[PDB]
RNA sequence: AGCGGAGAGGUA
DNA sequence: GGGCTAATGACGGCGAATACCC
DNA sequence: GGGTATTCGCCGTGTACCTCTCCTAGCCC
C-alpha cells in the first residue's frame, strides 16, 4: 500500500478534507504541444497541416506541380550531453519527399514524367529534452506561452476619447489569423467608416459597392421598407407604438390601411427608385430627400409605391442613408480603383491589377487564412448554430459571379452566408437594439499559444519564402533537389530559436524556479502589448482568472501583471483557451466527477466555492452557499447550484502553494515570498522543511532533476557515479543502468549534484527515487535550513530588516554553496603569426609558473588564487644585437607579447577541457586526456557488457532448470555495444567545430566554495528579506534555560507593519516539531521497547489523516525513528487545516509551553529579560544576491573613444554614473568647486585628469580646468547639420 | 478588515469578516490580491509621475539665485489662515514664521522667530503683511530679505544660495505618497466677514478663545441666519 | 533646448541667430565653467 | 565620432550613420551618372526624388520616410531623446574614483562617521597611497609601489589608515529625489565587504537594509574637501529642506 | 596607435570665451570647413585592414590611422611634420586630428533642409507665403512652380 | 588588445 | 559547404489648416 | 471675410545597478 520512499519517512498531515484529484504533470502543456507539432509517432493537424497547405504550387506557365506524400524526422547524430559539451544544437534533420510532375503543353492534362526526390534536406528542428528544454549553442532555452488576442470579431467602444461629449462611439474589428485586419468605426455625424490595416478611413459604401451590392438591395436588406398608395399608405400596427391603450385598441379592432395626408410623406426617405417608360426619365432617384417637384413628377407618372424607410430616434437609425449621402461614387470600377488608391498611394490605376488585389486581400486562402478558432468565435459572436465553417471570408454577392472551381464548392456549402453584411447588421443592432459590448479582459477572449504553434508559424513563413523562390525556379522545367533551398527556412528557424522575445535564457539554480519558469505565461511578444504603453486596464486581475491564472505570483518592476503564472490544475483546451476542473453537483449529493469547463462556460452555471462545509460524505448542509454567478459573490440555495471546486489549491500556482499559512499572510508579502523562493541557492547539506505543504513531492517529481526507477528490482550494483538495477521477469532483455551527473555548471553559475540514497539489495517499485537531485531531499523539496529564531531587538544590529547570525551557523558550514565558473582561453590566428600555448613566457616569475605543466596550462586539482596564470598564452607582436640574438636562437628569441588567462574568486580546478581543430598537431596533454577518455569508455563499456552477459547467463541458468534466444540477444547486445564504442571513438578522435580564425580553445572549470559573509542578502519564506549585519560569537547570543543558544535574532517590528503573521505560526510549529524530534531522540537513546515508540507515533500522527503503524515492520519502524531524529515534518495545506487548537495540542504533547513563549537569558550579562520571546525553528534560506557580485570600485580604468568618459558595469572596470539628480543635489548645496572637479577634471578632460593625477602624486596643488570633450562632440554633431555654432 | 474596493468604483456587497489571525477564504483572498495589485500599479504610476513632475519643476525654477541682500520693495503680501470649510489647512503660526514683515503690525525688515510668533499669538493678531518673492524688484534674482530665513539653518539665507532647485526638490518630495447647511463643530464666537441676507460672497468664520479661526463656512444668497455662540448648534440652518 | 522639443528651439536659434550669454546654471554645466551660486559667485564677480 | 566596432571572427558591427552616408553618396553618384548620360526627365526626376528621400532619411529619420525590423538612428535622434548625446554624456557623466556596495547597519558608529571596506578604500585611495609610499621611501618607482600594494603587507595598511583619517567621502543614494541624498562622512576601515551606516542617516536617505546599494565618491581637491566638510556633513544637515 | 612624447605636454587649449553664437551656414563656409571631398561609398576594403581612399574612412580627407604614419610607410619618424606624402596624399601629423577634421559632399542637385520644412512652424512656408502641402508636392516632384506663386499640374503645365 | 546596438530576466 | 557583396493591445495636451452661411 | 467644429499630426511619458544571448548572411557552383 506504501512504497519504499513513503516507508522511509512519513510526515504528519492534518487538514479539513482530503484531495479528490491528484496533482497532474506540471510541465504537460509544452510537451503535449510539441508532441502534437512533431507527429513523430494520421498527422491531421500540426506541421503536416502547414506542409499540406504550402506545398501545392501552381506555376505561371503551367506543367509544374509539386506534391508530397509525407515527411520523416531523422535521428540526432549527437547525444544530449554531447550537444551540451561540444556546443552543438540538439536538433533533428527534417526530410520530405517532393514529387515533381511535368504535364504536356497544348494537349490534354496527363502525367508525362513524374519523379520522387526523397530525403530533401531543409532545416533542423531542435527536439525537446523531455522536460521542455532544448540546447541552442550549448545553452538551454525555454519558450514560454503567449497570452494574445483570440481571432474572431469583437465590439469595443471609447468613453470620451473623441468629440468631448457624453455620447460614445462603437467599433467593430475582425481579427484574422494571418490576414489583413478589418475595422468598422462609427462617426459622430451618424455615419459608418471602415479602414484596412490602420489606413485612411473610408465609408462602407465604397466597400459595399466594390463587393457588388446595389443601394436598393442593401436598403431592402438593412431597413424594413413599407409600401405606399396612389395619397395613402399601408397601416402597420407595430409602427404606431412609437408614434398603451390606443395600441391595444388598434390591435383588438383590427383596422385596415387607413388614409394619411401628405404631411407624413415629406419627412421620409425613398427606398427604391421609380421609373416611367412613357416619359423616358427617372422620376425619382433612390435614397434621396423627397421634394415637391419630385412628388409632382411621381403624381404625373402614376406610381403606386415609392418606398419608405423606418426611421426612429433610438430604435432605428438611418446610418446607411447618411453613408450613401456622404460618398458620391456610384460606379463599381471607381470604388475599386478608390480602394486600390487607398491601399497603394501613388500608383496609376489598373483594372485587373486592382481586381486581383481585391481578390487576394480578403477572399483567398494563401493570404487571409482565417483559422478554425476564429471561425468558432465568429459563429459564437454572430449567433449561428454551425461551429465549423470555411477558412476564408465568404460573401453572397462576390462569389456568385466567380468562375473558379473552388467557388462552386464554396457557394454550395455556405449558401449565401454574407458575413460582411452580418457584421454590419450585428453592429447596427448593437447601436439600435440596445445590445451589450465585451471588453478584452476574460480568459475566453484571450488565447494561449504554446511553442508548437509559434514553431509552425515560423516554419510556414520559411515555407512561404521557399515557395516564392521555387515559383521562379520552376519557370523553366531536372531534379527537385536543386529547387528547394534549405537556407531561408534554416535561417528563419535559427532566428526564431536563437534570438526572440519568447525564447529567453532560463534559470537552473532551483528546481522550483525551473518549474515556475517552464509553466510561466507572458502577455508580451510580437503580437502582445508593450511594457512602456499604458496598460492599467490589463494589469488588474479579472474574476475570470479564478482557477486558471495565478493572482499572487507576479514579478516586481515594470511588468506587474503582464507576466502571469499558470495555476496547478489549469490546462489548455483544444482551441487554446484555459480550462479548470470542477465537480458535478446534483441536487443534494455531490458526485465526484471531473469536468473541465472553459472560461466562457463557467459563467452560465452557478459554481460553489471550495469553502463549503459538509457533514456527510457528499452532501450540502448549508441553506445559503457562497457561490458565484458572474464572478461576484452570491447567496443561493443548494438546489440551484451545478458545480463546485475540486481542491483549495486550484487558485494558487506551484510557487504559491509551497509557502505555508497563506491564509494568515498579506497579499503583498505573499507576492514577495512567491518570488523570493525562486532565487534560492543549493547548499552542501539540504534539510527538509519542518512546516511543509505536500506539493513539494510533486514539484520534485515533475522538476526532472532527480532520477526515478522505471522498473523495480534489485539494486545490488551501486556506485556514486552510476546505479545499476536488475529488473524482474514480469517487467522485462538487458537490465537498466542510470548514470548520475556529479559536478557540472548550471545556467546561473551554480553547482548541481545527484547523490544516491538507495542501498545494496533492496526491492523497489515503479516510481521510487534513486538519487536525490540538487536542492532536493529524499522526495521532498528542500530550499533552506532550520535554525532558532528570536523576535527581539538586539543592540540595533537587527534595526531595519537586518539579520543577526551566530558563530554556530557559520562554523558548521550550513550555508556554504559551491559555484562553478567557466573561464576560457581562445587562441586566434593573426596576420603576424598564430598564438601558441607555450609555457616559456618572458617577464613572468617562477612563483606563477610552478602550477603550469609542460603543456602550458594548469593541472587538475590545483589551488589557485586571484591573479594566477592558469593557461599560458603568448602572441608574436612582430640594431645588430637583435640580429645576433635572432641568429643565435631558432627564430623564437624576442618580439612576443604576454596575453594569458588569469583568475579574476579562489578555488580548485575540477576539469580542463581542450578543444582543437583539424590539421593542427595535438599536444601531449591533449593526447594524454584522449587516452584517458578512451580508457574510460572502454572500461565502462566492458563493465556494461559484463553486466549484460551476467544477466543473460542468469536468465539462461533460470531457463535450464526444467535456450537459443538468449544467445542471439547476447550477440545483438555485443554488436550494439561494438557499434556504440565505434561511434564514441569516431566522435572523440576528430576535431570539434570552431569559429573561422581560431586554431585551439582551452576551457578551464573553476569551482569556488564561498562561505557566508556579513552583507549577504538572505530572505525567509514569507517574504521577509534581509541583509546580514555582522557575525556574533556563541557566547554573546541569548540562551534558553537549558543552554541552547539562539542562532538568528530577528526584529519583531516588521510584523505589525507588513501585516503577516504566518511566520509566527511557522515558528510555533517548528518549535513543536523540534520538541517532538528531541523527545523521539530521548526515547531512542535509552533501551526502550517497540510498543512505546508505536503508541508515541500513534499519538503524534493522528488524533480522534490516518496512518497505520502496524503495517511495515519493526526494523522499518526503527528506520523511521532514526529518520525522525532531526525533526517530525508537518504538512500544512495552503487554504485549510492547521488551526490554533492543533498547534496548541502539538505544543502540549511534548515538554513545551502552551503559548510558545519561553523566558531566555542574555548571554552578554547573564541577566534575565523582562518578557518571554517566541522561540522556534523557521525554514530560512539564502538568496543568490551575493556581496562579491555587487561590491566593486575603481580609481582609473579604460575610457571610451566616442566620448572621453569611463565605461560602465562591474566588468571592464566601469565607473559609477553620476546622474542628473545628484548634480541637482550638488547644485542645491551650492558646491561650485565640487561640481567643477566632478564632471570636467575627473571624467571628461583628457589632459585635466593627467594633470590632477600628477598633482596628487607630486604634492603640489594647482588645478586647471578645461572644457569637456563631449561638448566638442556635440559641437561637431551640430556642425554636421549645416548649422554654424561658434564659441565667441 | 471591513469592505473591499474594486477598481471600477463599486464596493463589494459582502465584506471580509475574518482577520489574519483566523483563516481567510479564497473569495476574500481574491479581493485582497485585487486591492494589492491595484495599490502596486498605483504607486508605480505615482513614482513615474512624481519623477516627471520633479524634473519639470527643477528645469523651470533654476535661474533664481540670491544675489543682493536688500532690494527696497514695499509691496507686501497679506497672509490669512487657510480654512476650507472643515479643519484648518495651515494655521497662522506655521505660515507667518520664517519671513520678514512689510508693514508695522512690529518693526519692518525684521526676521521673525518663535518668540515673535508667541508674542503675536498672545496679542491675537489676525492678518500681517509679509514680504514674499512674488513681489520683488531685483534684476535676475531674488532678494535675501524677500525670501526670509533658510530651511536647513535657522538664520538668514546666505548670499549665493540657489533657492530654486531646493524649492523644486521639496515640492517633488511627497509625489510618491500622494493618494446647504452650516453646522459648526468647535465652540467660539462667530464673526461675520463681508456681509450686508443680501450678500454675494458670505463667510461664516468663527473666532475661538485664543483668537484663531477654526471653522469658516460659505453662505449662499438669501441664507437665513439664526444669530458668544456655543457648539452643537447651527447659525445658518438652511438655504435651498 | 535641454528637456523638450530640441528641434524647434534649435531651428529657432538658427533662424533668429541668438547669442547665449551663459547667465544660468545648466549652461555652465554644459560649457564647463563654475556654477554662479554659492562658492562660485566670487569667480563670476571677478570675471565681469 | 562614428567608429566601427569589431566582433569575434573578423566581423564588424552594423552602423546607422554610415549606411545613410553610403546611400546618399551612391544616389548622388547615380544622379551624376544619369546627368552625364543625358537621361530623359522622368529618370532624373525619380533620381532627384530618391536623393531628396535619402537626404531626409539622413537628417531626420522616422518623420516622413522612416527608412529601415527596426528603424536606425540618424543625426536628429542622436541629439534629442533620453539616449542622445545631451542627456547621457553632458548632464549625467560616468565618473571615476567611485564604487558601490551593499549597506548594513552600524550602531557603534557616530553621526559624522561611517564604515568602509578595506579593499574598497584601498582601490579608491590608491593615488594617495602611491604618493605616501613615494614620500616614505618604501619604493623608488611606482611599479614597486604597485607591487607592494598588490602584495598586501602591513605597511600598505598603515598608509591606508594614515591617509583615510581626515579625508571625507561622499555617500550617495541611487535615487536622489531628496536634497540630502548626498552626504559627507569620515570613513573608517572595517573587516567586511559592506558599507556600514549610522541608523540616524537612513531616515533622510529613505533607505532600507534589504538589497540596498549606495554609490560612494571621494573628493580629492582641497576646495572639494573643504566644501564637503562645511556644507555636506551629516552633522550640519539636521533640518529638512521642506519644513522646519 | 601608441604615442608617449606628445602625450606629456599640456595647457595647449585655453578654453576662455564669453558667449555662444549659433546661426546658419553658407555653402562657401561649409566648403571652408572641410578639408576634402568624398566620392566613393567604400569604408574598409575586404581581406585587408586598410582604409579606402576617397571614402567615408579615408586618410586623405580626415587623417591617418596610425600616429605619425602614412598608408604606404614612406615617413616613419616624428620629426616629419606638415609634409604630404606623394603616393598616398596625407599629412604626417597627430592621429587626434581624425576626431576634429571633417569632409563634405558636392551634391549634383540642391536639396531642402527638413528642419526648415517639416516643422509645424514652417519657415519656408511663411517666407514664401505658401501652404505646407504645396511645398510638399513641389519638393517631392509632383507639380510645377511659375516664376506668380501658384500650383501647376503637369497636364496643366503642358 | 581597448571604443556597441538590440532582446530577456532580476534588485532597490 | 564557400568568398564577396551592396506591424496593426497606448494616452493626454496643444498649435495649426479645412467647412461654411452670414 | 469670419466665428465655432472637428481633425491630422507633434511631442512627451523616473533613476541607479547586476547577469545572459545575438549580432548582414546569401548564392550557383
Ligand atoms: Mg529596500
Ligand atoms: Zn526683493
Ligand atoms: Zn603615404
Amino acid at each position: 500500500s506504501y512504497s519504499f520512499t513513503e516507508k522511509k519517512r512519513i510526515r504528519k498531515d492534518f487538514g479539513k478534507q482530503r484531495s479528490i484529484l491528484e496533482v497532474p504533470f506540471l510541465l504537460a502543456i509544452q510537451v503535449d504541444s510539441y508532441r502534437e507539432f512533431l507527429q513523430e509517432d494520421r498527422k491531421d493537424l500540426g506541421l503536416h497541416a502547414a506542409l499540406k497547405s504550402v506545398f501545392p504550387i501552381s506555376s505561371y506557365s503551367g506543367n509544374a506541380a509539386l506534391e508530397y506524400v509525407g515527411y520523416k524526422l531523422g535521428q540526432p547524430v549527437f547525444d544530449e550531453r554531447e550537444c551540451r559539451q561540444r556546443g552543438m544544437s540538439y536538433g533533428a534533420p527534417l526530410r520530405v519527399t517532393v514529387r515533381l510532375v511535368i504535364y504536356d503543353r497544348e494537349s490534354s492534362t496527363k502525367a508525362i514524367k513524374y519523379v520522387k526526390e526523397q530525403e530533401v534536406y531543409l532545416g533542423e528542428i531542435p527536439l525537446m529534452t523531455g522536460n521542455g528544454t532544448f540546447i541552442v549553442n550549448g545553452t538551454e532555452r525555454v519558450i514560454v506561452s503567449q497570452l494574445h488576442r483570440s481571432p474572431g470579431v469583437f465590439f469595443d467602444h471609447d468613453r470620451g476619447k473623441t468629440h468631448s461629449s457624453g455620447k460614445l462611439l462603437y467599433s467593430a474589428r475582425i481579427i484574422p489569423y494571418r490576414g489583413s485586419w478589418l475595422d468598422f468605426e462609427f462617426d459622430p455625424k451618424d455615419a459608418l467608416f471602415t479602414r484596412i490595416d490602420r489606413r485612411r478611413k473610408l465609408p462602407v459604401s465604397i466597400l459595399l459597392r466594390a463587393l457588388g451590392y446595389n443601394n436598393e438591395e442593401m436598403l431592402a436588406e438593412f431597413f424594413e421598407i413599407n409600401t405606399f398608395h396612389i395619397v395613402q399608405l399601408e397601416l402597420v400596427p407595430e409602427r404606431l407604438r412609437g408614434e398603451a391603450r390606443h395600441v391595444k385598441q388598434l390591435e383588438a379592432a383590427g383596422v385596415a390601411a387607413l388614409a394619411v395626408p401628405d404631411d407624413y410623406l415629406v419627412g421620409r426617405i425613398l427606398s427604391h427608385d421609380v421609373v416611367d417608360g412613357s416619359t423616358g426619365e427617372l422620376l425619382a432617384n433612390a435614397n434621396d430627400e423627397i421634394s415637391e417637384d419630385q412628388l409632382t413628377a411621381f403624381r404625373k407618372a402614376g406610381v403606386d409605391a415609392v418606398g419608405t424607410l423606418w426611421v426612429n430616434d433610438l430604435d432605428r437609425g438611418p446610418y446607411l442613408s447618411n453613408t450613401l449621402r456622404i460618398d458620391p461614387t456610384k460606379t463599381q470600377l471607381e470604388a475599386l480603383v478608390e480602394i486600390y488608391r487607398m491601399m497603394r498611394p501613388g500608383e496609376p490605376p489598373t483594372k485587373e491589377a486592382a481586381q486581383n488585389l481585391f481578390h487576394n486581400l480578403f477572399f483567398t486562402f494563401e493570404r487571409y487564412d482565417l483559422s478554425t478558432v476564429g471561425r468558432m468565435k465568429f459563429n459564437r459572436r454572430v449567433g449561428r448554430k454551425d461551429v465549423l465553417g470555411e477558412s476564408v471570408l465568404y460573401d453572397k454577392k462576390y462569389f456568385a459571379e466567380r468562375n473558379d472551381e473552388e467557388s462552386k464548392r464554396l457557394v454550395a456549402e455556405h449558401t449565401d452566408t454574407s458575413d460582411i453584411l452580418e457584421v454590419i447588421k450585428v453592429l447596427t443592432e448593437i447601436r439600435n437594439g440596445r445590445g451589450v459590448v465585451d471588453d478584452i479582459d476574460h480568459l475566453g477572449n484571450r488565447r494561449v499559444r504554446s511553442v508548437g504553434e509559434m514553431a509552425e508559424n515560423v516554419f510556414r513563413v520559411g515555407l512561404v519564402r521557399v515557395e516564392r523562390a521555387v515559383k521562379e525556379r520552376l519557370s523553366m522545367a531536372l531534379t527537385p533537389q536543386e529547387l528547394i533551398n534549405a537556407k531561408p527556412v534554416a535561417a528563419a528557424i535559427k532566428e526564431f530559436f536563437g534570438s526572440s522575445q519568447l525564447s529567453q535564457f532560463m534559470d537552473q539554480n532551483n528546481p522550483l524556479s525551473e518549474v515556475t519558469h517552464k509553466r510561466r505565461v507572458s502577455a508580451l511578444g510580437p503580437g502582445g502589448l508593450t511594457r512602456e504603453r499604458a496598460g492599467f486596464e490589463v494589469r488588474d486581475v479579472h474574476p475570470t482568472h479564478y482557477g486558471r491564472v495565478c493572482t499572487i505570483e507576479t514579478p516586481e518592476g515594470p511588468n506587474i501583471g503582464l507576466i502571469n503564472s499558470l495555476a496547478v490544475f489549469a490546462r489548455t483546451n483544444q482551441y487554446g483557451f484555459l480550462e479548470t476542473p470542477y465537480r458535478k453537483v446534483l441536487d443534494g449529493k455531490v458526485s465526484d466527477d471531473v469536468e473541465y469547463l472553459s472560461a466562457i462556460e463557467e459563467n452560465e452555471y452557478v459554481i460553489a466555492q471550495a469553502n463549503a462545509l459538509t457533514d456527510a460524505k457528499n452532501m450540502l448542509t448549508e441553506q445559503f452557499v457562497p457561490c458565484r454567478f458572474q464572478g461576484e459573490s452570491l447567496l443561493k440555495p443548494p438546489s440551484e447550484v451545478h458545480f463546485m471546486d475540486v481542491s483549495p489549491m486550484q487558485t494558487v500556482s506551484v510557487a504559491a502553494a509551497l509557502v505555508p499559512f497563506l491564509e494568515h499572510d498579506d497579499a503583498n508579502r505573499a507576492l514577495m515570498g512567491a518570488n523570493m523562493q525562486r532565487q534560492a541557492v543549493p547548499t552542501l547539506r539540504s534539510q527538509k522543511p519542518l512546516v511543509g505543504t505536500g506539493i513539494e513531492r510533486a514539484v520534485a517529481r515533475d522538476s526532472g532533476v532527480t532520477v526515478n526507477a522505471l522498473r523495480g528490482g534489485v539494486i545490488e550494483q551501486i556506485d556514486a557515479a552510476r546505479i545499476v538495477v536488475k529488473v524482474n521477469e514480469a517487467e522485462i532483455a538487458g537490465v537498466d543502468i542510470y548514470n548520475l551527473i556529479k559536478y557540472t555548471r548550471s545556467n546561473q553559475n551554480t553547482c548541481i549534484n545527484q547523490r544516491p540514497l538507495v542501498n545494496v539489495g533492496d526491492v523497489i517499485a515503479r516510481g521510487d527515487v534513486l538519487a536525490d537531485g540538487p536542492s532536493t531531499d529524499i522526495g521532498e523539496l528542500a530550499l533552506g535550513q532550520n535554525m532558532l529564531i528570536a523576535f527581539m531587538p538586539w543592540n540595533g544590529y537587527n534595526f531595519e530588516d537586518s539579520i543577526l547570525l551566530s558563530e554556530r551557523v557559520v562554523e558548521e558550514d550550513r550555508y556554504t554553496t559551491i559555484h562553478i565558473e567557466e573561464l576560457t582561453c581562445v587562441a586566434r590566428d593573426t596576420k603576424l603569426g598564430p598564438e601558441e600555448i607555450s609555457a616559456d613566457i618572458p617577464n613572468v616569475s617562477e612563483q606563477a609558473l610552478n602550477r603550469l605543466d609542460e603543456s602550458g596550462v594548469v593541472y587538475i586539482g590545483a589551488e589557485v588564487r586571484a591573479g594566477d596564470i592558469m593557461v599560458g598564452k603568448v602572441t608574436p607582436k612582430g640594431t645588430p644585437e637583435e640580429k645576433l640574438l635572432r641568429a643565435i636562437f631558432g627564430e623564437k628569441a624576442s618580439d612576443v607579447k604576454d596575453s594569458s588567462l588569469r583568475v579574476p574568486m579562489d578555488g580548485t580546478v575540477i576539469d580542463v577541457q581542450v578543444f582543437t581543430r583539424d590539421g593542427i598537431e595535438k599536444d601531449k596533454r591533449a593526447r594524454q586526456i584522449e587516452e584517458n577518455e578512451i580508457k574510460r569508455v572502454k572500461k565502462d563499456f566492458d563493465d556494461q557488457f559484463r553486466i549484460l552477459e551476467a544477466a543473460i547467463y542468469a536468465r539462461l541458468r533460470s531457463q535450464i532448470v526444467g535456450i537459443e534466444r538468449a544467445q542471439k540477444q547476447i550477440q545483438a547486445h555485443e554488436k550494439e555495444f561494438e557499434a556504440r564504442f565505434a561511434d564514441k571513438r569516431g566522435k572523440i578522435t576528430q576535431g570539434d567545430d570552431l569559429a573561422p580564425g581560431v586554431l585551439k580553445m582551452v576551457k578551464v572549470f573553476l569551482a569556488v566554495k564561498r562561505r557566508i559573509q556579513p552583507g549577504d542578502k538572505m530572505a525567509g519564506r514569507h517574504g521577509n528579506k534581509g541583509v546580514v549585519s555582522n557575525v556574533v560569537p556563541v557566547e554573546d547570543m541569548p540562551y534558553m534555560a537549558t543552554g541552547e543558544s539562539v542562532d538568528i535574532v530577528l526584529n519583531p517590528l516588521g510584523v505589525p507593519s507588513r501585516m503577516n503573521i504566518g511566520q509566527i505560526l511557522e515558528v510555533h510549529l517548528g518549535w513543536a516539531a523540534k520538541g517532538l524530534g528531541r523527545k523521539i531522540q530521548r526515547m531512542l537513546e535509552a533501551q526502550a521497547a517497540v510498543s512505546e515508540l508505536r503508541k508515541f507515533l500513534d499519538d503524534i500522527y493522528n488524533h480522534d489523516q490516518r496512518v497505520d503503524l502496524s503495517q511495515f515492520s519493526d526494523e522499518e519502524l526503527l528506520n523511521l525513528g532514526k529518520n525522525l531524529i532531526d525533526g517530525v515534518p508537518m504538512a500544512t495545506p495552503v487554504f485549510d487545516g492547521a488551526s490554533e487548537a492543533e498547534i496548541k495540542r502539538m505544543l502540549e504533547l511534548a515538554d513545551l509551553p502552551q503559548s510558545g513563549q519561553t523566558q531566555l537569558y542574555d548571554g552578554r550579562t547573564g541577566e534575565a529579560f523582562d518578557r518571554k520571546t517566541t522561540v522556534g525553528y523557521m525554514h530560512y534560506l539564502k538568496l543568490n544576491h551575493l556581496v562579491d557580485d555587487k561590491m566593486h570600485a575603481r580609481s582609473t580604468g579604460p575610457y571610451s573613444l566616442v566620448t572621453q568618459q569611463p565605461l560602465g558595469g562591474k566588468a571592464q572596470f566601469g565607473g559609477q554614473r553620476f546622474g542628473e539628480m545628484e548634480v541637482w543635489a550638488l547644485e542645491a548645496y551650492g558646491a561650485a568647486y565640487t561640481l567643477q572637479e566632478m564632471l570636467t577634471v575627473k571624467s571628461d578632460d583628457v589632459q585635466g585628469r593627467n594633470q590632477m593625477y600628477k598633482n596628487i602624486v607630486d604634492g603640489e596643488h594647482e588645478m586647471v580646468a578645461g572644457m569637456p570633450e563631449s561638448f566638442n562632440v556635440l559641437v561637431k554633431e551640430i556642425r554636421s547639420l549645416a548649422i554654424h555654432m561658434e564659441l565667441e | 478588515r471591513g469592505l473591499m474596493a474594486r477598481p471600477d468604483g463599486s464596493i463589494i456587497e459582502t465584506p471580509i469578516k475574518a482577520n489574519f489571525r483566523e483563516g481567510l477564504n479564497v473569495q476574500e483572498y481574491f479581493n485582497s490580491t485585487h486591492g494589492a495589485r491595484k495599490g502596486l500599479a498605483d504607486t508605480a504610476l505615482k513614482t513615474a509621475n512624481s519623477g516627471y513632475l520633479t524634473r519639470r519643476l527643477v528645469d523651470v525654477a533654476q535661474d533664481v539665485v540670491i544675489t543682493e541682500i536688500d532690494c527696497g520693495t514695499t509691496e507686501g503680501l497679506i497672509m490669512t489662515p487657510i480654512v476650507e470649510g472643515g479643519d484648518v489647512v495651515e494655521p497662522l503660526k506655521e505660515r507667518v514664521l520664517g519671513r520678514v514683515v512689510a508693514e508695522d503690525v512690529v518693526t519692518r525688515n525684521t526676521l521673525l522667530d518663535e518668540a515673535w510668533v508667541a508674542k503675536l499669538e498672545d496679542a491675537s493678531v489676525q492678518s500681517v503683511k509679509v514680504r514674499s518673492t512674488i513681489s520683488c524688484e531685483s534684476s535676475f534674482g531674488v532678494c535675501a530679505r524677500c525670501y526670509g530665513r533658510d530651511l536647513a539653518r535657522g538664520h538668514q539665507v546666505n548670499i549665493g544660495e540657489a533657492v530654486g532647485v531646493i524649492a523644486a526638490q521639496s515640492i517633488g518630495e511627497p509625489g510618491t505618497q500622494l493618494t446647504d447647511n452650516i453646522t459648526v463643530k468647535t465652540t467660539g464666537s462667530v464673526k461675520f466677514n463681508n456681509l450686508k441676507a443680501v450678500s454675494r460672497s458670505g463667510e461664516l468664520s468663527v473666532l475661538d478663545g485664543h483668537g484663531r479661526e477654526r471653522e469658516r463656512y460659505k453662505l449662499p444668497y438669501g441664507a437665513t441666519i439664526t444669530a458668544a455662540v456655543k457648539a452643537g448648534q447651527s447659525v445658518a440652518n438652511w438655504d435651498p | 533646448a535641454s528637456f523638450q522639443e530640441t528641434t524647434r528651439v534649435l531651428t529657432e536659434a538658427a533662424v533668429r541667430g541668438t547669442r547665449d550669454n551663459l547667465r544660468g546654471l545648466k549652461e555652465n554645466v554644459i560649457v564647463g565653467r563654475l556654477i554662479p551660486a554659492g562658492t562660485g559667485l566670487a569667480y563670476h564677480a571677478g570675471r565681469r | 565620432l562614428r567608429p566601427l566596432v569589431p566582433l569575434d571572427g573578423g566581423r564588424f558591427a552594423t552602423s546607422d550613420l554610415n549606411d545613410l552616408y553610403r546611400r546618399v553618396i551612391n544616389r548622388n553618384n547615380r544622379l551624376r551618372r544619369l546627368l552625364e548620360l543625358n537621361a530623359p526627365d522622368i529618370i532624373v526626376r525619380n533620381e532627384k526624388r530618391m536623393l531628396q528621400e535619402s537626404v531626409d532619411a539622413l537628417l531626420d529619420n522616422g518623420r516622413r520616410g522612416r527608412a529601415i525590423k527596426r528603424p536606425l538612428k540618424s543625426l536628429a535622434d542622436m541629439i534629442k531623446g533620453k539616449q542622445g548625446r545631451f542627456r547621457q554624456n553632458l548632464l549625467g557623466k560616468r565618473v571615476d574614483y567611485s564604487g558601490r556596495s551593499v549597506i548594513t547597519v552600524g550602531p557603534y558608529l557616530k553621526l559624522h562617521q561611517c564604515g568602509l571596506p578595506k579593499k574598497m578604500a584601498l582601490e579608491l585611495f590608491k593615488p594617495f597611497v602611491f604618493a605616501k609610499l613615494q614620500r616614505r621611501g618604501l619604493a623608488t618607482t611606482i611599479k614597486a609601489a604597485k607591487k607592494l600594494v598588490e602584495r598586501e603587507e602591513a605597511e600598505v595598511w598603515d598608509i591606508l589608515e594614515e591617509v583615510i583619517r581626515e579625508h571625507p567621502v561622499l555617500l550617495n543614494r541611487a535615487p536622489t529625489l531628496h536634497r540630502l541624498g548626498i552626504q559627507a562622512f569620515e570613513p573608517v576601515l572595517i573587516e567586511g565587504k559592506a558599507i556600514q551606516l549610522h541608523p540616524l542617516v537612513c531616515t533622510a536617505f529613505n533607505a532600507d537594509f534589504d538589497g540596498d546599494q549606495m554609490a560612494v565618491h571621494v573628493p580629492l581637491s582641497l576646495e572639494a574637501q573643504l566644501e564637503a566638510r562645511a556644507l555636506m556633513m551629516s552633522t550640519n544637515n539636521i533640518l529638512s529642506p521642506a519644513n522646519g | 596607435m601608441k604615442d608617449l612624447l606628445n602625450l606629456f605636454n599640456q595647457q595647449r587649449q585655453t578654453l576662455d570665451f564669453d558667449a555662444i553664437k549659433i546661426a546658419l551656414a553658407s555653402p562657401d563656409l561649409i566648403r571652408s570647413w572641410s578639408y576634402g571631398e568624398v566620392k566613393k561609398p567604400e569604408t574598409i576594403n575586404y581581406r585587408t585592414f586598410k582604409p579606402e581612399r576617397d571614402g567615408l574612412f579615408c586618410a586623405a580627407i580626415f587623417g591617418p590611422i596610425k600616429d605619425y604614419e602614412c598608408l604606404c610607410g614612406k615617413y616613419k619618424r616624428m620629426k616629419h611634420r606638415g609634409v604630404v606624402c606623394e603616393k598616398c596624399g596625407t599629412e604626417v601629423t597627430l592621429a587626434k586630428v581624425r576626431r576634429e577634421r571633417m569632409g563634405h559632399i558636392d551634391l549634383a542637385s540642391p536639396v531642402a533642409h527638413i528642419w526648415f520644412l517639416k516643422s509645424l512652424p514652417s519657415r519656408i512656408g511663411l517666407m514664401l507665403d505658401m501652404t505646407l502641402r504645396d511645398i510638399e508636392r513641389v519638393l517631392y516632384f509632383e507639380a510645377y512652380v511659375v516664376t506668380r506663386r501658384q500650383l501647376l499640374t503637369e497636364e496643366q503645365y503642358l
